[PDB]
Formats: structure tokens, sequence, C-alpha cells
């Protein structure tokens, strides 16, 4: 049913990334591995949602 | 300077805050006053080096989860310009002066000479500790090192002593331009145990007035203000309530930048010119 009913879609698993100030607590601005976001992911995973 | 009192306070209070917390019989004078099992369970819990719980410092807004059991939270705050100087002028130099610093030094024999040698530059020497040298002693500066005639002086060899100095960017002229802000930032100990709540108060403002006689908040964030707020439950729908009491300090600082004058004058010279009419 649900392969039947939903789109394909890529997922990804959030991590925090370990580029955390580590007195500020906030992320590095210029970080290549999350963009500014304090959030870090996975490589993609396919599945139907 | 520009300055930024939050992370000032970060700064100094998170070595401060380790440096009694490992430290049993401190907490042990500052909780004097509290009931006697709210001082026991306190200093079991968070006191000593085998202490199996931690307090923390950081900065609101994080994206992580925080230790909730005891957590120092600081937020910055309001702050407002108060006094100006006259043309802005907060200061002149004449030589590009750095920040100011306290270092340890042993005195060596050179050449007939006492030296103090100092990591940096000396732009400006304000005491050599315990020490007042008469003009017979010949005390001179030079580059970073202190140096200091041997030949009345020869039981001070090894002498050991403090150097307070503070150094130099460059030789260069300029205007200090700035004005003085009035500036608040808020801490709160943040606990589920409401008398660690209450404890965590007390070890702050012990921590605070200990702060008070620092050469950071001599020289700059100077007239520190206390105000504290009511003890209430931070947040209300958990599990459980977390619970703190605001306090906050307020501090006066200069803002200033140094504004470099290339302008220099070496000579005048005078002529004469004949008018004729
Ligand atoms: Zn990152």
């Amino acid at each position: 049913f649900i392969n039947d009913r939903g789109i394909k879609v890529l997922w990804e698993e959030a991590y925090f990334c370990p580029c955390l100030n580590p007195d500020t607590g906030h992320p590095r601005v210029d970080c290549p591995r999350c963009h500014g976001k304090g959030i870090a992911y996975l490589p993609p995973k396919e599945t139907i949602m | 300077a520009i300055t930024s009192v939050d992370s000032y306070l970060l700064s100094e209070i998170k070595p401060r805050l380790n440096t009694v917390l490992e430290n049993c019989y401190i907490i042990d004078e500052v909780l004097k006053d509290f009931d006697y099992q709210t001082r026991e369970s306190f200093k079991e819990a968070f006191c000593g080096k085998n202490a199996q719980h931690e307090v923390t410092v950081g900065f609101n807004f994080p994206k992580f989860k925080n230790n909730y059991e005891a957590h120092y939270l600081i937020q910055l705050g309001q702050g407002q310009e108060t006094k100006n100087s006259l043309g802005s002028i907060q200061s002149s130099y004449f030589e590009a002066t750095g920040d100011t610093l306290v270092e340890s030094s042993t005195a060596i024999r050179e050449d007939d000479k006492l030296v103090f040698t100092v990591s940096k530059p000396i732009g400006e020497l304000i005491k050599v500790e315990d020490i007042e040298f008469a003009k017979y002693d010949n005390l001179q500066v030079e580059g970073n090192k202190v140096s200091f005639k041997y030949q009345t002086n020869e039981d001070y060899e090894n002498y050991n002593a403090n150097i307070i100095f503070t150094e130099k960017k460059n030789d260069s002229k300029g205007l200090v331009k700035g004005f003085t802000v009035e500036e608040q930032v808020t801490v709160v100990g943040l606990s589920f145990n409401v008398d660690v709540a209450r404890c965590l108060d007390a070890v702050l403002k012990m921590i605070l007035i200990s702060m008070r006689d620092s050469i950071e908040e001599q020289q700059t964030f100077q007239l520190q203000n206390l105000s504290f707020g009511d003890i209430a439950p931070i947040i209300e729908d958990g599990d459980s309530m977390i619970f703190g009491r605001p306090t906050i300090i307020k501090y006066t600082s200069s803002l200033d930048l140094d504004y470099t004058i290339t302008q220099d004058i070496n000579k005048l010279t005078f002529k004469e010119r004949k008018d004729w009419k």
C-alpha cells in the first residue's frame, strides 16, 4: 500500500556537525560539511514516502 | 577597543567555576549559611575531583540539549552610551599600545646587568613587582627586556618577580576616538532541583565578587553592578519543571578606535621676503 501511494524521495539523516564552536556552541559559518546550519547530513538513502 | 561583554564573561566564569568546584573547602565556606543537608548534598554531588555530576556554562539558543541538572546560561542584554568626551577624544598616544599583561619572570645576570625577559615587546612598563629603582640603578627598557644594574644588586642575581606591562603594536601617532557604554548581561543558573538553583546563585555571586579584582575589569568593564530576579520555573511543561534565578550584571566600558595620524612635522623653517610696495 505505501509503495503504491507514496512518492519517491531521497532521505538523508541528520546529526550535529562537529564544527560547533567549543565555547559559543554555534556553527562555524564557513564550514564546508554544513553550510552554516548546525546540522550535518549523512549520505542520501532512496525511500518512498 | 570594541568589546564583547558576553564572551568576556564566558571566558572568565568557566575557569573560575572549575577551580572553585575542584576545591571542597571553598564551597564549604561559600555555603556556610545554607541548611546542612543542602550543603552536604551539593558538595557530594558537584564538588571535588571525584564529582560525578558537573556544571556547565554557555550562551543561550544552542541547537542541542543542555545539562539541565546545573547550567549557567549567559544571555547578552541591553546597553546605552552614557558619557562622551569633547571631540570624542578618549585619549591620545605616541606609540600604539596593546593589552595590559602580567607575567612572572626571573632575573638573570648579563654583562654585569640584571635583566628580566618578557614574552612580548614592552610598550609600557607599569610595575616591576616589589621593586622601586633609584636613579643609580640605571633602569632601562629595550625591546622585550627590562635591564637593571648588577653592581650593588648581586644578592638578587636570581630574584623572582612579576612584571605588569602592556604590549606595543607599532611606533605610530594617533587619537583614541570613542565613547563610554553601559551594558547589561543576564546569567541564570538552571536546575530542575530548586536547592541546586539556590546554590548555583550563591556560587555565582561569589565568583563575581572575586572577579571584581581582575585586571580585565579593573582596566575595562568597570563599575560592575548586580541585580537579582525571582526564582521561578523557566520551563513548566516537561515531566518536571526547570527552575532558575536570574542575575543581571551591568558594566561601564569604553568603545573606541585607534585613529592613526600619518602627518608628522620635523622642522620649521623661516624666511624673510621683502615688500617694495
Ligand atoms: Zn559544520
